């Protein structure tokens, strides 16, 4: 029907135009609601029809936004299921040493209930991460973190009904979402400060522990954070403080640092440089990335909903995760 | 049984781990006759405590053969599947040891691998096969991960070791001075640098083995380790366990000893076997350690001592940590009956088993 | 005999194609003559030939190629416990190998040669097929960049290199052996062949790489390393003394630890310093 139509082309939009959900569990949500509903009203037979329908609307909808690599996540995530459940119902170096063509019946079926013990999986994924906040925080312990994400808000509220620690939120200058989380700390009492990037340096030399969110894994155990993470992580090496990063299985991207220049986002120039200057603004070049690049080698730890790991692990994450055919999407 | 009440005034850092005293020991409210614990429980867990057992691999097979003692005084009641009765009678066993004295994690590891057997017992089998099928897979485990695979170790790093080398070893490990004897036995000819530090004092232990074993060996304390690095050519150390993040937990003078290695341009190697590798992860020994007995810092220098009462002064702390843990940017190589493997690939060992 | 006549031919038709490719297309080809039905004659025969190749050529892809071919001989032989179709059986999977080993080439270089920007300066030590394959197909992604190589002093294939860049009209750039450090700053990102890939990630290279990997370490230059799948060794060399002595030779090869190497472009894909090492624990070779 139309209807899916009608769906695909606003979330395309909804996408290319600003942001969709806010938080990145209902981007998630969102993406596999879309996925299991192209499966569920299309014509498909075969599973490489359905492989190669899955892909094209992927690839617009990465195009929509080439940024927003949660959605590129997701639909790995389905080809891979799919490929998968073919596998069961049709039957690296020690290994070296396939059609998609036939039809069956109860395909649908299972890729649907694979698709649900996904979404309640994703659903989980909060709790399962946050659990693990007592193992790391200490009493009177100094904690750092930057910007706004809900897996270092709910990992940092959750330890405080049973220590006691002092939390340092340095904001994002083009975009203070740092505000927003020391506030909603600060309800909760947990004894928060809010303060600017320019004195990160200055203040880490009391800092014990640092905890941030990023928006996507690359594949060399490396980060597209906000910008000021790179700043933060370099910090912490100078001082051989650790990092820990509280990012769920959905933010982990199949590709490393291939691409060039189009890895940060840049929006208008008003946030750093308001219209209002005044004839300034026809020399002056302004960049407003929102973004930055953060190498595995500054990063310590990546606390997940299955555990704690170390960066010189997640590639093999990678091969779990996704099938190496489907990396380029 | 009731609690284990503490001693003394703990540290500000490490508040939140137990802190005992070696003289009033846990047996003391119980019956002659243990009817509430198994005596063999009873006996293992007055063993750690007065410290008789002092070692990752003897605290593993003691505790292991107490198990199997327990396993065959132990009668499964009526009305009740054995699967689930043993592991729950197991259960307050385990409450005791650990009220004794915190487990290590070769004991977490073997426990963990004797409920899953037990819970895989079916309700179908008779007592006498299950019970002997789990006494055979108990001294199975201890030959497979205990003596072979030190053999494994062992025969793994006689081809590190060669002549003219001069190791450093540090604390008390059977595997070091295993592989240290039979590299020394079959041709080799070097010299160890034992490192030792306080209050324990377990270096002794393998110096004296070693010199009975006829290799030439040297002793010295830990904070002149800077002193006879620039002469030692390797740094031989165990390890009590490995976290899913590579870092290496071990005995409390390992990771700055490591440090000053690295320092000095010399190798450091580490020695584990596979079933000392835990899935949890840590970053720093203030979370999660262990707090001996604080009366051993106490030492007679001179005629009187400086510490002889030191619960008096109110501000006066004694910190007396065991354990440490080291990152994975410090160490080179990893030596396990699998092969030589870096540490960055402790998590794909984890993934076999 | 036969086999070094064997070995030198399919050296002598393609330059180009390396050692160890050469090595195994020889074992391969010996194999239909072997008339021995028991495993162990065909093991020891087969054994015997590897280490006389490797006695001709010291070269550490040689001695790769060689303890790869029988590994999958013993997978070969885990397969039935039958050498009555396993010779068979193993014949085919070996032309399929051969096959599959030959585009390891293109591979590596469709998978490296993005990593390349427009404007960007390279910074190269000597003379390799791989970093070749490489340039050329990023100049053939219409890009234009600057490369640098090293003279390599013990045998004067830099200028090869340099001779061979300068014919695909690319601003190639000799440079000495000693003025490495000099010439760091301006080059945006180190790739280099690598000779055998050690079991924790390091790599055994030409007598000038070490030194050049710790420089750019220590200015923050992406030090990438280009290679093949055979030529995975299990060695562990711990610093310049513990690399064995027949693959040094003024010595000609270094060691080079995989803390300083950014990531890894082979066959199997682009991995990091660390998946060699599940690589090899995954073959048991």
């Amino acid at each position: 029907g139309s209807e899916l139509s009608e769906r695909i082309e606003s979330f395309v939009e909804t996408l290319k135009r600003g942001g969709g959900p806010r938080s990145s569990e209902e981007m998630a949500r969102e993406t596999l609601g879309l996925l299991r509903q192209i499966i569920t009203d299309h014509r498909w037979s075969n599973a490489g029809e359905l492989m190669e329908l899955i892909r094209r609307e992927g690839r617009r909808m990465t195009a929509a936004q080439p940024s927003e690599t949660t959605v590129g996540n997701m639909v790995r995530r389905v080809l891979k299921i799919i490929r998968e459940e073919y596998g069961r119902l049709h039957g690296s170096l020690h290994k070296l040493l396939e059609d998609f063509s036939f039809h069956y019946a109860q395909l649908q079926s299972n890729i649907i209930e694979a698709i649900n013990e996904l979404l309640v999986e994703l659903e989980g994924t909060m709790e399962n991460i946050a659990a693990q906040a007592l193992e790391h925080i200490d009493s009177n312990e100094v904690i750092m973190t930057i910007g706004f994400s809900r897996t270092v808000e709910a990992f940092l509220k959750e330890a405080a009904r049973k220590r006691k620690f002092h939390v340092i939120v340095a904001e994002c200058a083009p975009f203070c979402q740092g505000h927003e989380m020391a506030v909603n700390l600060s309800k909760a009492g947990i004894e928060t400060t809010v303060m600017t990037d320019a004195a990160i340096f200055a203040v880490m030399s009391r800092v014990n522990k640092v905890i941030i969110g990023t928006k996507t894994i690359l594949a060399n155990g490396a980060l597209r954070a906000v910008t000021g993470t790179h700043t933060l992580a370099l910090a912490a090496k100078h001082h051989s403080t650790p990092l820990i990063v509280c990012a769920p299985m959905f933010k982990l991207s199949p590709q490393f640092p291939n691409e060039e220049d189009s890895f940060h986002k840049f929006v208008a120039p008003e946030e750093v440089l308001p219209f209002t200057e005044g004839d300034i603004l026809e020399k002056v070049s302004v960049h407003c990335p929102v973004f930055d690049y953060v190498p595995p080698e500054l990063i310590t730890l990546f606390i997940s909903n299955i555990g704690g790991n170390a960066p010189s692990y997640i590639y093999r994450l990678m091969s779990e995760l996704y099938h190496p055919d489907d990396h380029v999407l | 049984v009731p609690t284990r009440k503490d001693y003394g005034s703990k540290v500000s850092l490490f508040s939140h781990l137990p802190q005992y005293s070696r003289q009033n020991s846990l047996t003391q409210f119980m019956s002659i006759p243990s009817s509430v614990i198994h005596p063999a429980m009873v006996r293992l867990g007055l063993q750690y405590s007065q410290g008789l057992v002092s070692g990752s691999n003897a605290r593993c097979i003691a505790l292991l053969r107490a198990l199997q003692q327990v396993i065959q005084d132990y009668t499964t009641p009526p009305n009740e599947e054995l699967s689930r009765d043993l592991v729950n009678k197991l259960k307050p066993y385990m409450s005791f040891l650990t009220q004794c004295r915190p487990l290590s994690a070769s004991m977490h590891n073997a426990i963990k691998f004797l409920n899953k057997e037990i819970t895989s017992v079916g309700s179908s089998k008779r007592e006498e096969e299950a019970k002997s099928e789990l006494r055979a897979a108990i001294d199975r485990y201890v030959q497979e991960k205990i003596v072979l695979a030190a053999q494994a170790i062992s025969r793994f790093a006689y081809q590190k070791i060669s002549n003219g080398d001069v190791i450093l070893v540090y604390g008390c490990s059977s595997l070091v001075s295993r592989i240290l004897q039979e590299a020394w036995t079959e041709g080799r000819r070097f010299r160890v640098v034992v490192v030792d530090s306080r209050p324990w004092l377990e270096g002794r232990h393998t110096l004296r083995s070693l010199v009975h074993a006829g290799v030439p060996a040297s002793y010295l304390l830990i904070p002149a380790a800077s002193y006879v690095l620039p002469e030692v050519s390797k740094v031989l150390l165990g390890a009590h366990a490995l976290l899913a993040n590579g870092s290496v937990m071990s005995r409390v003078g390992t990771a700055q000893l490591a440090l000053v290695a690295r320092a000095h341009n010399v190798p450091v190697l580490v020695c584990c076997e596979t079933y000392k590798f835990c899935e949890r992860v840590q970053t720093d020994a203030f979370v999660s350690n262990e707090l001996d007995d604080p009366d051993d810092l106490q030492c007679k220098r001179g005629e009187h001592v400086a510490l002889a009462n030191w619960q008096n002064h109110a501000s006066l702390r004694l910190l007396n940590l065991v354990y440490d843990v080291t990152p994975p940017e410090l160490v080179d190589l990893v030596i396990t009956e699998l092969g030589m493997i870096p540490c960055s690939s402790v998590p794909v060992v984890l993934r076999v088993k | 005999k036969e086999l070094i006549e064997y070995f030198k031919s399919q050296m002598k038709e393609d330059p180009d194609m390396a050692s160890a490719v050469a090595a195994i297309r020889t074992l391969l080809e010996f194999l239909k003559r072997d008339k021995g039905e028991t495993i162990q004659g065909l093991r020891a025969n087969l054994t015997s030939a590897i280490e006389t190749l490797c006695g001709v050529d010291s070269s550490v892809a040689v001695s790769s190629g060689g303890e790869l071919f029988l590994r999958f001989i013993s997978l070969a032989s885990l397969e039935y416990s039958d050498y009555s179709k396993c010779k068979k059986i193993m014949i085919e999977r070996g032309e399929l190998f051969l096959r599959r080993i030959s585009l390891s080439r293109n591979k590596i270089a469709d998978l490296c040669h993005t990593f390349i920007k427009d404007g960007a300066t390279i910074l190269t030590h000597a003379y390799s097929r791989v970093v070749l394959r490489v340039l050329e197909a990023a100049v053939a992604a219409k890009k234009r960049f600057s490369v640098y190589v090293t003279e390599s002093q013990p045998d004067l294939s830099g200028k090869k290199m340099a001779k061979a860049l300068c014919h695909l009209n690319v601003p190639v750039t000799v440079v000495l052996d000693a003025a490495v450090g000099y010439i760091m700053e301006k080059a945006d990102l180190v790739i280099v062949g690598a000779e055998g890939v050690v079991e924790n990630g390091g790599i055994i290279n030409k007598i000038g790489t070490n030194q050049m990997a710790v420089c750019a370490k220590a200015q923050n230059k992406p030090f990438y390393v280009v290679a093949e799948s055979f030529k995975f060794v299990r060695l562990f060399p711990l610093n310049q003394q513990d690399v064995p002595d027949k693959f040094k030779y003024h010595p000609w090869v270094d060691y080079t630890a995989p803390s300083l190497i950014t990531l890894l472009f082979t066959d199997l894909g682009v991995l990091t310093p660390s998946a060699v090492s599940d690589e090899l624990i995954k073959l048991y070779l």
